[PDB]
């Protein structure tokens, strides 16, 4: 019973390196190619590259050659993607998959990466001023979350009415 | 670099109806073409490869056809499960390239599935605000 | 001494390939080349009777069989003349063809010159199936690509 | 008894066509069929040596000529074996092929089976030109479409 | 050096019939097809139809089949296009051309057709005829603008 | 019905530059495709037929290419004479259909420029004449009542 387990969410500073993983169970990755695919928020799929674990040969899209680095450990049956010099451009969901050259037989559940760029602005303020700016954020965030809660409460409402009907 | 182009960019259809997305390549890709389906807040899934071959465990209502530069995916009798974004990918030439997707939603006339969706949307907001705190907290520790 | 032939596979689908045939004296026919755009696994590979390409690969007709035998593998005695068994595609979608055979020929009564090579959707069962079909086609399925066999340099 | 062949013309451009060959006993070869997408006028029509389609129509090589003669029309004595002269397209861009010939054959040393038919850009001058080229190609120009000649049912 | 001479400009009332002509010199129209092409003002080409003069067989675009009627006289070496039930939709330049099925070897210089509504104003007969006379000076004035416009374009050359 | 689609819809370019219009059919037209050029105030002219064959008396800077559904016309070194609208037509299937056109503009000899003016002016005057003929038409109808 095939499964691709991907590493968990990441949240990093600009310029950070990060290394995503993909642990395959149900098939020997040597018999396949391990692909990586990026999807920016509210956008489509971009293919990053693939590795042939049988000989560690890797093809990449030139757009990503330099930022992205794909590798496999045939022993632990695991594939890896390493993103360096991360910017906001890179904030996206990274999917790993495995398959022949002509299809993806198996897909991971995906790993979100988020990348944060204002510090120079704030450095020469007073401690009173930095902490007033910090406290302003909590009400704003709680307000935005409450919008989402009531949004999803309105989506439940019809379904729950239909359940008491049947 | 091959530009694959899909249409429509979105569309609506009623249950039972017959739906046909298209994908058009800027050059001949000799049927090296795969169709992916992606339901909201889920990972992509492979429907079709080499233009017309169904993947494993794909309902047979899904079918693919075309050649040269012009291809199409056809759902014969649309069930409600099939609301998703659909993507075409070509692997004839490197780099591999992808359509921008056709979004497909229902027209006309499953509760716990909302919870992961909501928690995902909240986590976006949390990490958004955590990245806004990050600079301020760095400035405080100096 | 040396007869040469060549065959360019073509179809509606993703399959492409060039097949080369060489035959010294009345030694065996050495088949060679490469087929691309296949799915990973085994694919039936047969010389069909007619080099008629007017209706795709359907017009090629049945397996080349002048001795009115039943279908078999390449090593069987009970086999069609055209029956060359299976080519094998990897995860790269490619098959390297390498075949030597004595029943086929590039001249005389068993000449394949002017006939069609066909690569198939499924594996050829070598005539060892549980049905009528197996001793005709070997259940290789539909025809992905074909080409008429021409005289080469 | 009765030998049959067929040829499907294909090229990058607009030319398409199917050519049929029939030969009863050791009578002449009756060539027939239709070619479309031609310009109005006359177009060189020759059997080239190889059914090698690996590099389009270039890989077909020169006119089929086993007796090492010079190029000529179909009625000349000094001609290549492949030299069948000219087909004629109307203002509809279509040529109806109708040709009877004795030097070509569907068996024996003068067999065309496994070789290529080629239709040309210009008129074949039948070897009556004022240059070297005329007694090679007949100044028929570039090759619009070709096809290997296969055995028909 | 071939020529297609087309009939001259037309100006007609709605509902009028009109028949355009195309006289070929330098080639026998029997050896070709004679095409007709419409071009509305500030717009692209629409193909109307063609005739094979050798047998008077005609293909049309369905858009025009019924409004437009193509004919050829192989003797006078002339092709004809006849438009009926004319409306403003039909105000356009009609080009005739000749060629095989796969090219247009020869094009005409084109024939303009223009299709032209007032009753509430119809006043006294004195008043309608004063309005009519006012037009001539206005038109002559507008033409003189064009002349001086083109005189200024000649001047540098 | 085949939809032939051109791009760009217009374009501007300097002398000597290399230009490429495209034409895209909604289905395979097997190179049954002709390119027409129409200069300002002039009748159409045939540039290219069967996708890639130049017509008679066409400068060789003009070239055509493509197959299947996608074709292109290419002017290698743009002279000033070449300002015009260009049209693609397919004759693979009936009815014959035409692109909407690409308009192309710039960013012994003195007397050819001088002669060009007369037809242009006479054309503009004839517009005005027929304009005023259509204005007379109603009034003259009212007079016969
Ligand atoms: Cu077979
Ligand atoms: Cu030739
Ligand atoms: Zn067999
Ligand atoms: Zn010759």
């Amino acid at each position: 019973e095939v499964q691709l387990q991907q590493s968990g969410a990441e949240l990093v500073r600009p310029g950070a390196l990060v290394k995503l993983s993909c642990k395959a169970s149900g098939f020997n990755i040597k018999d396949y190619y391990m692909y990586w695919v990026k999807q920016r928020p509210e956008q489509g799929l971009e293919w990053i590259g693939w590795i042939d674990p049988e000989n560690d040969n890797t093809i990449y899209d030139p757009k990503f050659q330099g930022k992205a680095s794909i590798s496999a450990d045939t022993s632990s049956n695991t594939a890896y993607l390493q993103l360096s010099s991360l910017t906001s451009e890179d904030t996206a969901v990274y999917y790993c998959g495995g398959g022949p050259l002509y299809a993806m037989d198996y897909w991971g559940q995906g790993t979100s990466v988020t990348v944060c760029s204002d510090y120079e602005f704030l450095k020469s303020w007073t401690v009173e001023d930095i902490q007033k700016r910090l406290l302003a954020l909590d009400p704003m965030m709680e307000q935005e979350i409450e919008e989402i809660r009531q949004k999803y409460q309105s989506k439940r409402q019809p379904i729950l009415d239909a359940i008491e009907a049947k | 670099d091959i530009k694959m182009t899909q249409s429509p960019s979105s569309m609506y259809a009623s249950l039972g109806e017959r739906v046909t997305i298209t994908c058009k390549a800027s050059q001949d890709i000799k049927s090296y073409l795969s169709w992916y389906q992606q339901k909201p807040w889920k990972s992509p899934k492979t429907l079709i490869y080499y233009a017309t071959r169904l993947a494993d465990g794909v309902p047979s209502r899904f079918s693919g056809s075309g050649s040269g530069q012009d291809y199409s995916l056809t759902i014969s009798s649309l069930e409600s499960d099939d609301t998703a974004t659909y993507y075409c990918l070509q692997h004839r030439e490197r780099p591999l390239t992808v359509g921008a997707g056709t979004k497909l939603e229902l027209k006309g006339s499953r509760l716990l599935a909302l919870d992961p969706m909501m928690e995902q949307e909240i986590e976006e907001i949390r990490q958004k605000y955590q990245c806004k705190r990050q600079p301020i907290l760095d400035a405080i520790e100096a | 001494m040396e007869m040469k032939a060549v065959c360019v596979l073509k179809g509606q689908g993703p399959v492409e390939g060039t097949i080369h045939f060489v035959q010294k004296g009345s030694g065996p026919v050495v088949v060679s080349g490469t087929i691309t755009g296949l799915t990973k696994g085994e694919h039936g590979f047969h010389v069909h009777q007619f080099g008629d390409n007017t209706q795709g690969c359907t017009s090629a007709g049945p397996h080349f069989n002048p001795l009115s035998k039943k279908h078999g593998g390449p090593k069987d005695q009970e086999r069609h003349v055209g029956d060359l068994g299976n080519v094998t595609a990897g995860k790269d979608g490619v098959a390297i063809v390498s075949i030597e055979d004595s029943l086929i020929a590039l001249s005389g009564d068993y000449s394949i010159i002017g006939r069609t090579m066909v690569v198939h959707e499924k594996r050829d069962d070598l005539g060892k199936g549980d049905n009528e079909e197996s001793t005709q086609t070997g259940n290789a399925g539909s025809r992905l690509a074909c080409g008429v066999i021409g005289i080469a340099q």
